[PDB]
């Protein structure tokens, strides 16, 4: 009858706007981890340089004890 | 009847159409939510490297303070 | 198949709460990567300061 | 037909659901973790900031 496909109607269109907002908030995660992992990337080069400028600092501190 | 007839086999189509627009929103989900686990494995490879350079500094440092006191000592 | 609906509807509903404490989870962490970036920044500035004056007093005391 | 169509969309529906789901939790447990290893990392992080301060106050004092 009417009432029953109207309602199953409704029903489906509510869920496919459920699965809409689900949708967007997965897309929303993969950029915000895409943009994260440039803040990553900078961390990791910037640690990088600081090692070695600590690496090379040390070596002469203990050729300065020498 | 036949417009109620009409009507709900639009509506009908309508609800089929919207399941069919479910498994592409779902489908994309998915694949998004795996590129999200494979950056998220790849950013922890990278954090893992920070963590030792942050102990080698530590480290180093200790050795460079012992030997700058006993320079000046 | 109503009830069928019902329960994918509570699926969907359940998945979405996940995410959304997922998302209030990452932003936590841009938060703290941003933190973590000045701090890395700082720190390698300091150090290449510390590497000159190290060399300095390589030359200065030996 | 269209009939047979919904039912088995749905039912392809709801699995990719359940696959969603897991891949939810499993994605914030991962977070949780690096959020740990993030703190660990920044508290390394201040304590050298510390270290390299006090070591360059001492080097140009010494110079
Ligand atoms: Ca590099
Ligand atoms: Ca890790």
């Amino acid at each position: 009858a009417l009432s029953e496909i109207e309602t199953r109607h409704s029903e489906i269109i509510k869920l496919e706007n459920s699965i809409r907002e689900l949708h967007d908030m997965f897309m929303d995660m993969a950029m915000l981890v895409e943009s994260q992992g440039e803040m990553i990337d900078r961390i990791e080069y910037n640690v990088e340089h600081a090692v070695d400028y600590v690496e090379r600092a040390v070596s002469d501190t203990k050729k300065a004890v020498k | 009847l036949e417009e109620m007839q009409r009507r709900a086999d639009q509506l009908a189509d309508e609800s089929l159409e919207s399941t069919r627009r479910m498994l592409q929103l779902v489908e994309e989900s998915k694949d998004a939510g795996i590129r999200t686990l494979v950056m998220l494995d790849e950013q922890g490879e990278q954090l893992d490297p920070v963590e030792e350079g942050m102990n080698h500094i530590n480290q180093d440092m200790k050795e460079a303070e012992k030997n700058l006191k006993d320079l000046g000592k | 198949s109503n009830r069928r609906l019902q329960q994918t509807q509570a699926q969907v509903d359940e998945v979405v709460d996940i995410m959304r404490v997922n998302v209030d989870k990452v932003l936590e962490r841009d938060q703290k990567l941003s933190e973590l970036d000045d701090r890395a920044d700082a720190l390698q500035a300091g150090a290449s300061q510390f590497e000159t004056s190290a060399a300095k007093l390589k030359r200065k005391y030996w | 037909a269209r009939e047979n169509e919904m039912d088995e969309n749905l039912e392809q529906v709801s699995g990719i659901i359940g696959n969603l789901r897991h891949m939810a939790l499993d994605m914030g447990n991962e977070i949780d973790t690096q959020n740990r290893q993030i703190d660990r990392i920044m508290e390394k992080a201040d304590s050298n900031k510390t270290r390299i301060d006090e070591a360059n106050q001492r080097a140009t004092k010494m110079l």
